[PDB]
DNA sequence: TATAATGGGAGCTGTCACGGATGCA
DNA sequence: TGCATCCGTGAGTGCAG
């Protein structure tokens, strides 16, 4: 189908959620030896 | 100028609607190979390559030069969109 | 178009040509100092302390000495660059900057006068003006303190041009962001209502009505549509009628017999279309000089024909525009 | 050649030493050649007695020294490095209670210093310290601009050296302070030092207005420390006012000369002004328990005073240049010195209430890296530490004598109103009012004046001669803006006999207004015309001619002239050529008398009378910053008998010792069809044959092979998949040879990288199972030569690391440059300007037969079209025609000081005597007159620039006179119709080239975040097509060109990779796909919790991410 | 970050970190240097130079600037025509210079047959900023301007330079050619007065040759008869032209 | 600086764009909110339809820079300026942006509703007499 | 206003 | 992993004009 | 209720950088 409008609107917690596919967890970026991400941080592949 | 511009704007009532036709037919054309065209060899766009003159690449001058004949058909509502489409691939093959 | 375009080239190749050909040049010799001015010179200091003495006799103020030195150089000023132009039309008529000045190919009087004359009054930091004027020309050659006395005007413009060129373009995204949704979205809104250009301003001087100048009507009035019939001078102007250049100029000569004070004109302020407006109520496509194409976006048209002149603008100025807008 | 004189004006003293605030400044900080014991407490001293001693054990400073540079400035230029020396510093530490003393000298880094031109290399780059204009430490007094009769008056220290306090009298009779932006009585203040309701009116007892009204007891029921706690209150709502903590703040911000210094200069400003001296550079102190003021009282008696009608209490102009002032370099840097120093002691102190209190040093109780990183900080990214411009000698030493009002400490662009811009009364001879830059910047950036200085204080002043009686001394005195105003100071022309003042009338100034006056009334008289205006400014010939406003390009484009291959001295000149290619310290001369030994492109070796035998080496086709070449050539032979201070090799566009910008050429003005349209410039394909308006570039192009978790870098000439064609010019590692011709797309530096994860795919795997090689593991990752560039190697240096002398950063093996030089004749769409703002681009060039050419054969070498002239009021630049055309038949230069050097009648004059050479020659060479020479001059009569009836060679003479000569078109042999200006113009090729400006790109590299194409020239960028062009495609409704540049020309990924496959395919184009830059904003607006939803009409969401989001 | 209280700033400078409304907002926010106007692709800059050689409807393109800003159609033609067997190798040759070979300009000229290209000088103020042209090729780096157009875009040759773009679509070139062609837009939009009109060289050449002489020799002496007339003047007492 | 007066009015008839409430008759309006004034003649309609009271408006004249940022599009007013204002009360309204104007579409990069994009000309068909005759005569007959 | 001193 | 230690530290300055929301005689 | 007064938001384009 054709976009026509653009709706703006509140996220609820619950949709934030609904978003979402992981909890970050950790504060961590990536491994500093490996330079892959850590599991359970900003940019876990898992997510 | 554009060859014979100004008669263009005459044939539309707003200069907007002769582009989107010149546009159209112009890519009519680019997908057949030509072979639709309602122009004779002789009125043919040519350009002027080293070795000898040749008929113009440029679908848009053919387009133009095709809207001054008179041989073409312009307006709203004139046709199903998809039996055009194919009664062209048909007479005119890709 | 196709012609005008092929006259253009024309008058492009051959104008070009006779350019070169002609002998045209600037060598320091044509900028002619009228042998007028320095009558003129003379004849200011005599009434330079001819105020100065009605003041050193105390008979008034600086405040009021001021205020006539100044009146007393501008008018010189005038003087001498009118004999800079009857020297060059009745003498010289071919010289370089004459020509040039004339014709629009450069120069304009008060350029060449700082070429011929004197540079004339320069103005001070404050905003006051110096009430010694530079009286060297620029063929002559200026004293150090003439130089300096004349650098606060032009570096006080260049500050100018840079922080007003913030506002001119500021003002023009206003003016984009304000209109850019009109567009000539059909043919006509059937709106039955018009606006009444005035061809006369009631004055203060007369306080009677005197005329509108001509390149003002012609901006009300040039490729409008009538609201309704006009009948003048024999002449019977329709409604629905784009009036052309020359029925611009008809109407004005029709103005000036009586026979019409104000026409009704189809003007946007009082379109109905809904997010834009309607052909009639536009007019032409004054780059075209015929009707405009239904799906211009006017609008945006509106914006960048009011924002390129300002920058451009001195003064109220700029300014006003914008406490205005 | 001979040099005609102009002018009669004799310059008593000459332009000073023109890099001295460059170098004088500096010099005058280190110290670094006064004995210690010797040294004086000013700039690097200073900061140290200020920060020391460090207090609880107490650590105290003996002195520092300085040693010399490890490596010397070429050295460091070469290898990236920064030309410093060594910091000591010797310490002695003791204790507070048992009279421990350590001693030692602990090293603290590396100062960067200065060479000889007054600039700075500073990880191998000269840059240049712009000094810095600001309002000056004092006490000023300025009228409210609200309430028409009462004044504020302000307190300035130093930047960031303390805060700005207002003492505004409210509408409530008792008068007001701000600090801190927090406003509170005045009185609450003068309690705390120790003052008494009556020391006030015994004091004040004036102004029964308000002295009568200041006064308010609810406060004066108190002791001085009382209020002392008063006060507190009021500039911290929280902290417990405890008496040990509330005369810590106070003192800690209005006595403590550790956080508020006034300047040296605020001192004796203030002191002045309010007609007390002053112990020290402190508004209050603490002496004997509590605080005696030294400032508020005397401050707080004007500004009274001046509220009522007392006399000699004026307002203060802020502009003037007896309140501003110039923080020049040596300042600058000892400020952040200052800031390094306070950094140190915070970490000393740490460390000395913790970690053991008696077996501690010097050396282990400071860290000297807080020092470092401030120095290393104000060098490598201040707003005043700029890249140095060398483009030729002249804009190098211009960038050493420029003046910034902006910067760390002044205004920020935003703050910049008029009146810092404006030109002020007071920049008469310290601040040029033509030199500054066009655009957002006028007034703001300035120059230098060419016989100003700036006094120890850091006031710009400018010298007079002194005249008594009516006779002119030859004693110079420079004085500031402020005791400029006490006198009247008559012009540099003012006619003399001898020394005495010839005129009646003589023109003069008094703070600044002009005014005639008799010769008795007359103090001082200027020093010369060059005074009033910048080093390039007095570059300019026949400047008074020229409107201002094109003076300023003129004196602006001088410092983008390119050096020159056969650079040539002006033909007109003002008399400075010669200084500035001096003290450019470019050009190279003689140390004392003695004889040339050897001489060679190389080096130059002179024995002297003193029997030492010095060989200075030439610097020869060295890179500048700009790229432009720094070549040094030589001007003695073998034998040559050299006095002291002659030249031995001429420096970039020097010519024998006179500053080189351009060339001289034949000038022809006058319509050429078309090709002189609006500025445009035609040339003669003569001045390329000739090697005219040529100069030589160099770029430098490097590449670095490091160590990856994959693999390492190799730089090798074993590169897969390439031609041994694409190879031959490169030795056995990969490097070009010297000298060899490389153009775009050739391997300069062939280097190897490993294949990541992408080892190959099935796809490829197969492809080349086909062809019987195998995967290949390494990359061709060379350094190719980018679009538009090439030239002839000149140079490859090779640092590695496992070599001696070297290091490099983390994790690189090797680095290896490569110079590359290239010969750039002139070129259509080169830029070409002459001293007097003319300026354009060279927009044809015609062969020699097509050329306007005179009557002996000879052709015109440039064409300016003369509708430049009228509006542009530029007039200077046809004299210099004029006396252009007598030199050039006389063989002859000339120099034309500005504001005083030749006028009209000298040099008809010179147009005369140069007649006769050009047509005397003819009449007796077996030829007469000419045909069409006679139909000219039928023309020129109806004109009336010839009198009629009289000889051709008596009319011909006239045109002559008029710097006007017949000219022939050589398409045609027909004269041009009138007679035409030709003449000698000094012009100049601007680093402004079309070589370094046409770019264009099909598609290349993106944006990390929005998918859009990169941007400039070097990136091999797009063209920003922003809202102004989107609103011009707009207006003409071209929807589906706007669209295009929107989607499939920028980041609609998916129909921008469509495009480029239907293109190369013959196919049209596909329509398009949401721009990926739209989705970042979606995404974006989710990472603030705001839910933006693409629907459908009938109200249903659509997914422009393809479900690639959805769960 | 910065809305409330102090802003959040790394360790060791004082640089507020870049909140998600600052990424949003301001002119170098998303919306303004990314949505209403992104860069592009197919596009060049150059300084421009006149060619008063130029028909209204034309420009002067550096081949090279057309070369690169083609290189998708080139390297089709280059195909098309055999330059090279495919578009892979094609491309190749053109990535080192010396590789070019003279065929491939005949291949270009070919290509941009009858299509144009758009100009856009330094402040689009209106409209006009962007004019189309079809490009006729050039040795030499600087892009040739038609006189009559400099008016419109503020455009003199002090250096100024211009900024390039192809239009790709069949529908782009279409909209260049019949709205955004010079030649069909003289009128101003503003006022409607003319636009592309004669200006500095162009009205001084006519200028001259459509003056007239006003001599003051004779100075309007009296003659009855057109015969004698002539003999003073060949007497040489009375100018040619005065009155 | 000839001018024609048609452009200024264009501007000032959008600073006229608005109207303030001063009674809202049977409406839902509230005296003192303002609205676009087509917003207001649109539904006085629908109440002298219905037969109720109209709301008594009133003319406001508002400058260019508050006329932009009230437009209904909340995709325009965001990007022009005063963009967290403009965004967060368009959010807890749920605007939907119905997409009517230029800007609105140049974010989203769709064809602009003007010149080659107008609804008025885009949907024009273009056929050679030897295809439309050619099409026409075997859908003459089932 | 100073989240510091309102610790403190 | 255990002497005892108990409330921070650096402000930053020379723009401006308008529109809205809040405090106050 | 009318009017100081503070807080927040703006302040031209592209290119070199
Ligand atoms: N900050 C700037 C500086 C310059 N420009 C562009 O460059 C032009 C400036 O050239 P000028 O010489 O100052 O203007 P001209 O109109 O060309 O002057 P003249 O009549 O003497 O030719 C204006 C403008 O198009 C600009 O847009 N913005
Ligand atoms: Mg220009
Ligand atoms: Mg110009
Ligand atoms: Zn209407």
């Amino acid at each position: 189908k054709e976009v026509r409008k653009v709706r703006i609107a509140l996220a609820s917690p619950e949709k934030i959620r609904s978003w979402s596919y992981g909890e970050v967890e950790k504060p961590e970026t990536i491994n500093y030896r490996t330079l892959k991400p850590e599991r359970d941080g900003l940019f876990d592949e898992r997510i | 100028a554009e060859p014979g511009i100004d008669k263009l704007f005459g044939m539309v009532d707003s200069k907007y609607r002769l582009t989107v036709v010149v546009a159209k037919r112009a890519q009519q054309l680019l997908r057949h190979g030509f072979k639709n065209t309602v122009l004779e060899p002789e009125e043919r766009p040519k350009m002027q390559t080293l070795e000898g003159l040749f008929d113009d690449p440029n679908a848009v001058t053919w387009a133009m030069k095709e809207l001054l004949t008179g041989r073409l058909v312009f307006g709203e509502n004139l046709v199903p969109e998809d039996r055009l489409q194919k009664e062209m691939e048909r007479l005119y093959p890709v | 178009m196709e012609k005008t375009a092929r006259l253009l080239d024309a008058l492009k190749y051959y104008g070009f040509t006779f350019s070169t050909t002609s002998g045209i040049t600037i060598g320091i010799d044509d900028a002619v100092i009228p042998e007028e001015k320095k009558q003129y010179l003379e004849e200011a200091d005599r009434k330079l302390l001819q105020i100065e003495q009605a003041y050193e006799m105390g008979f008034l103020t600086d405040r009021e000495r001021y205020d006539q030195i100044l009146q007393l150089w501008t008018e010189t000023t005038e003087k001498v660059t009118q004999a800079v132009f009857k020297n060059f039309e009745e003498n010289y008529p071919f010289n370089p900057l004459y020509v040039m000045a004339q014709s629009g190919a450069r120069g304009n009087p008060q350029q060449i006068r700082q070429l011929c004359g004197l540079r004339g009054l320069m103005q001070k930091p404050s905003g006051e003006t110096f009430e010694v004027p530079v009286r060297s020309s620029f063929r002559e050659g200026l004293t150090v303190l003439e130089y300096f006395i004349s650098s606060h005007g032009a570096r006080k413009g260049g500050a100018d041009t840079a922080l007003r060129t913030a506002d001119s373009g500021y003002l023009t995204r206003k003016l984009v962001d304000v209109t850019h949704e009109i567009v000539v979205r059909e043919a006509d809104c059937g709106t039955t209502n018009y606006i009444s250009v005035p061809l006369f301003q009631p004055d203060e001087v007369t306080r009677s009505l005197r005329l509108r100048k001509r390149a003002d009507i012609e901006a009300g009035l040039y490729g409008r549509v009538l609201a309704r019939e006009v009948e003048v001078l024999g002449v019977r102007l329709e409604e629905g009628r784009y009036l052309s250049m020359d029925d611009v100029h008809l109407l004005i000569k029709a103005a000036e017999a009586g026979e019409i004070q104000e026409v009704p004109v189809r003007s946007p302020l009082t379109c109905q279309t809904r997010y834009g407006v309607c052909q009639k109520c536009y007019g032409y496509d004054l780059s075209m000089a015929r009707p405009v194409s239904i799906g211009e976006a006017v609008g945006i048209v509106a914006a960048q024909s009011i924002g390129e002149p300002g920058t451009q603008l001195t003064m109220q100025g700029l300014p006003r525009v914008i406490e205005l807008f | 050649m001979e040099i005609k004189r102009f002018g009669r004006i004799r310059e008593v003293i000459p332009l000073p030493p023109l890099t001295e605030i460059q170098v004088e400044s500096y010099r005058r900080a280190l110290q670094a050649d006064v004995p210690p014991e010797k040294r004086e407490n000013v700039g690097i001293q200073a900061a140290f007695r200020e920060t020391f001693p460090i207090e609880e054990l107490v650590l105290d400073f003996l002195e520092y020294r300085l040693g010399e540079p490890p490596f010397p400035q070429d050295e460091c230029r070469e290898k990236d490095l920064t030309y410093q020396a060594p910091l000591y510093a010797r310490l002695q530490l003791i204790h507070k209670d048992t009279g421990l003393i350590k001693e030692d000298e602990v090293f603290l880094g590396h100062i960067p210093l200065m060479t000889e031109d007054g600039s700075f290399i500073i990880n191998g780059a000269d840059r240049v310290i712009v000094s810095q204009i600001h309002r000056s430490p004092g006490v000023y007094f300025t009228p409210d601009p609200a309430r028409p009769g009462r004044y504020i008056a302000s307190i300035i220290p130093l930047p960031k050296r303390g805060p700005w306090i207002d003492l505004e009298v409210e509408p409530n009779g008792v008068v007001s302070m701000k600090v801190n932006k927090r406003k509170f009585p005045l009185v609450l203040l003068l309690r705390v030092l120790g003052y008494d309701q009556e020391t006030l009116a015994r004091e004040l007892g004036a102004y029964g207005e308000l002295v009568q009204g200041l006064m308010d007891e609810s406060v004066f029921a108190m002791r001085p420390e009382e209020a002392l706690i008063r006060l507190f209150t009021l500039l911290r709502p929280g902290d417990p006012p405890k008496r040990d903590k509330a005369v810590a703040y106070v003192y800690g911000l209005i006595a403590d000369p550790r956080r508020y210094d006034l300047g040296e200069a605020g001192r004796y400003k203030a002191e002045e002004k309010l007609g007390i001296r002053l112990s020290g550079r402190t508004l209050a102190r603490f002496e004997d328990g509590e605080f005696k003021d030294e400032v508020f009282l005397p401050t707080l008696r004007y500004l009274f005073a001046l509220t009522a009608g007392v006399p000699g209490h004026e307002v203060d102009d802020i502009d003037h240049l007896g309140n501003r002032r110039i923080r020049t370099v040596g300042e600058l840097m000892t400020d952040q010195f200052r800031v390094g120093l306070a950094r140190l002691a915070r970490g000393v102190r740490e460390r000395m209430l913790m970690g053991s209190e008696d077996s501690l040093t010097p050396a282990k109780l400071v860290n000297s890296r807080p020092l470092e990183a401030a120095i290393r900080e104000f060098f490598s990214r201040s707003q005043l530490s700029q890249f140095k411009d060398e483009t030729n000698p002249l804009s190098s030493l211009r960038h050493k004598r420029r003046i910034s009002a902006l910067g760390p400490g002044g205004l920020t662009r935003e703050r910049a109103g008029f009146d810092v811009r404006d030109v002020h009364r007071t920049h008469y001879g310290r601040i040029c009012p033509v030199e500054t830059p066009e655009g957002a910047n006028i007034g703001l950036i300035t120059s230098l004046a060419a016989y100003a200085r700036v006094d120890e204080l850091g006031f710009i002043r400018t010298p007079y001669r002194r005249v008594v009686g009516g006779v002119v001394t030859d004693e110079v005195v420079y004085m500031t803006a402020t005791e400029e105003d006490r006198y009247t100071i008559a012009q540099a022309n003012t006619p003399l006999e001898g020394n005495r003042i010839a005129a009646e009338r003589v023109v003069a100034r008094r703070k600044g207004e002009p005014v005639i006056v008799s010769p008795e009334e007359v103090e001082f008289m200027d020093v010369s015309p060059k005074q009033v205006f910048s080093v390039n400014t007095n570059l300019i010939p026949f400047l008074e001619h020229d409107d201002a406003n094109r003076a300023l390009m003129g004196s602006n484009m001088q410092t983008q002239a390119v050096p020159l291959i056969r650079a040539q001295a002006p033909v007109v000149m003002t008399g400075l050529e010669e200084r500035v290619v001096r003290d450019s310290l470019a050009a190279l001369y003689a140390e004392e008398d003695g004889e040339v030994a050897k001489v060679d492109g190389n080096r130059i070796v002179v024995r002297y009378e003193d029997g030492r035998l010095v060989e200075y080496p030439l610097r020869r086709f060295y890179r500048s910053n700009q790229g432009t070449a720094l070549d040094q050539r030589p001007r003695v032979v073998v034998g040559q008998r050299v006095r002291k201070g002659d030249l031995l090799a001429d420096g970039p566009a020097s010519e024998n010792g006179f500053l080189a910008l351009g060339q001289n050429v034949l000038v022809a003005i006058m319509p050429f069809d078309g090709y002189n349209f609006e500025d445009a410039i035609v040339i003669s394909e003569e001045l390329l044959k000739r090697d005219f308006y040529t100069s030589i570039h160099i770029e430098r192009y490097e590449i670095e092979a490091r160590d990856t978790k994959l693999g390492p870098e190799r730089i090798t000439r074993d590169i897969p998949h390439l031609s041994e064609a694409a190879l031959r010019d490169l030795d056995e590692e990969g490097v070009v040879r010297i000298g060899a011709e490389v153009k775009p797309g050739d391997i300069l530096v062939g280097r190897t990288s490993f294949k990541g994860e992408s080892e190959p795919t099935p796809e490829e795997r197969l492809l080349r199972s086909i062809f019987g090689e195998k995967a290949r593991d390494v990359k061709d990752t060379s350094l190719r030569v980018p679009p538009g560039e090439g030239g002839i190697v000149v140079r490859t240096v090779r640092l590695r690391r496992g070599d001696p002398g070297v290091e490099l950063k983390p994790g690189v093996r090797e680095v290896v440059r490569v110079y590359v030089a290239q010969k750039r004749k002139l070129q259509v769409g080169d830029k070409l300007a002459n001293r007097h703002g003319n300026k354009g681009v060279v927009a044809k060039i015609l062969p020699v037969e097509d050329m306007p050419h005179l009557p002996d054969g000879t052709p015109v070498d440039v064409i300016l079209n003369p509708l430049g002239v009228p509006s542009r009021m530029n007039l200077g630049q046809i004299l210099e025609t004029h006396l252009g055309l007598a030199g050039y038949f006389l063989g002859q230069r000339y120099i034309s000081p500005i504001f005083d050097g030749a006028k009209e009648p000298e040099i008809k004059e010179l147009l005369a005597q140069a007649f006769e050479v050009y047509f005397g020659k003819r009449k007796g060479e077996g030829f007469g007159v000419d045909k069409r020479e006679v139909e000219v001059l039928r023309r020129a009569e109806k004109l009336g620039l010839v009198t009629p009836g009289k000889t051709p060679e008596e009319q011909l003479k006239e045109l002559f006179l008029q710097g006007k000569v017949v000219l022939y078109d050589g398409r045609t042999g027909e004269p041009i119709e009138g007679p035409i200006v030709v003449g000698q113009m000094f012009i100049m090729k601007l680093y402004h080239m079309v070589e370094d400006k046409m770019h264009a790109r099909s598609t290349g590299p993106y944006s990390l975040i929005t998918q859009q194409p990169l941007g400039g020239k070097a990136q091999f960028g797009g063209q920003r097509f922003g809202e102004m062009e989107v609103w011009a495609l707009e207006a003409y409704g071209a929807a589906h060109t706007l669209q295009e540049m929107l989607t499939l020309k920028s980041d609609d990924i998916e129909g921008r990779n469509a495009a480029y496959e239907a293109i190369i395919k013959g196919e049209d184009v596909p329509e398009p796909s949401v721009p990926e830059s739209f989705r970042v904003l979606v995404k974006e607006l989710q990472a603030l919790a705001l839910d933006v939803q693409t629907l459908d009409e009938k109200d249903n969401p659509v997914d422009i991410f393809e479900g690639l989001a959805s769960k | 970050n910065g809305r409330r209280g102090a802003p959040v700033t790394n360790p060791g400078s004082d640089r507020p970190l870049r909140s998600l409304t600052d990424i949003l907002s301001g002119k170098q926010g998303r919306f303004r240097q990314n949505l209403l106007g992104k860069r592009v692709d197919y596009s060049g800059r150059s300084v421009i130079v006149v060619g008063p050689q130029l028909k209204l409807h034309q420009c002067g393109l550096p081949k090279r600037m057309a070369l690169e800003l083609f290189k998708p159609f080139l390297l089709k033609k280059m195909e098309e025509k055999g330059i090279a067997p495919n578009v892979k190798a094609a491309r190749r040759m053109l990535e080192r210079q010396r590789d070019i070979k003279d065929e491939v300009w005949d291949a270009l000229e070919e290509v941009i047959h009858g299509k144009v290209v758009l100009l856009n000088r330094a402040p689009t103020l209106h409209r006009l900023g962007i004019q189309a042209f079809q490009p006729v090729l050039v040795e030499g780096q600087s892009i040739q301007l038609h006189p009559l157009v400099c008016e419109a875009f503020n455009a003199d040759f002090d250096g100024d330079q211009m900024a390039v773009h192809v239009p790709l679509s069949s529908f782009a070139q279409a909209e260049a050619r019949i709205q955004m062609l010079s030649a069909h837009n003289l009128l101003s939009p503003a006022s409607g007065e003319p636009l592309a009109k004669p200006s500095r060289d162009i009205i001084l050449g006519l200028y001259y040759i459509t003056q007239v002489r006003k001599e003051k020799k004779g100075a309007g002496l009296e003659f009855a008869t057109p015969e004698e007339a002539l003999a003073a003047h060949e007497r040489g007492e009375v100018a040619l032209n005065a009155p | 600086v000839k001018l024609h007066d048609k452009h200024i009015e264009i501007v000032v008839r959008q600073m006229m764009k608005y109207v303030e409430v001063t009674d809202p008759g049977d409406s839902r309006l509230l005296e003192g909110q303002v609205l676009e004034k087509w917003d207001v003649e649109a539904l006085n309609e629908r109440l002298i339809a219905e037969g109720k009271t109209p709301v008594a408006w009133k003319p406001l004249l508002m400058g260019v820079t508050k006329s932009a940022l009230s437009t209904k599009s909340w995709l325009s007013a965001a990007s022009f300026q005063n963009t967290t204002h403009v965004l967060t009360e368009a959010a807890i309204a749920g605007k939907k942006d119905e997409l009517i104007g230029l800007k609105e579409n140049v974010i989203l990069g769709r064809l602009i509703p003007a010149g080659t994009g107008s609804d008025f000309v885009r949907f024009t068909q273009v056929v050679d007499q030897k295809t439309l005759k050619a099409i026409e005569e075997a859908r003459k007959e089932a | 206003s100073d989240p510091v001193r309102q610790y403190l």
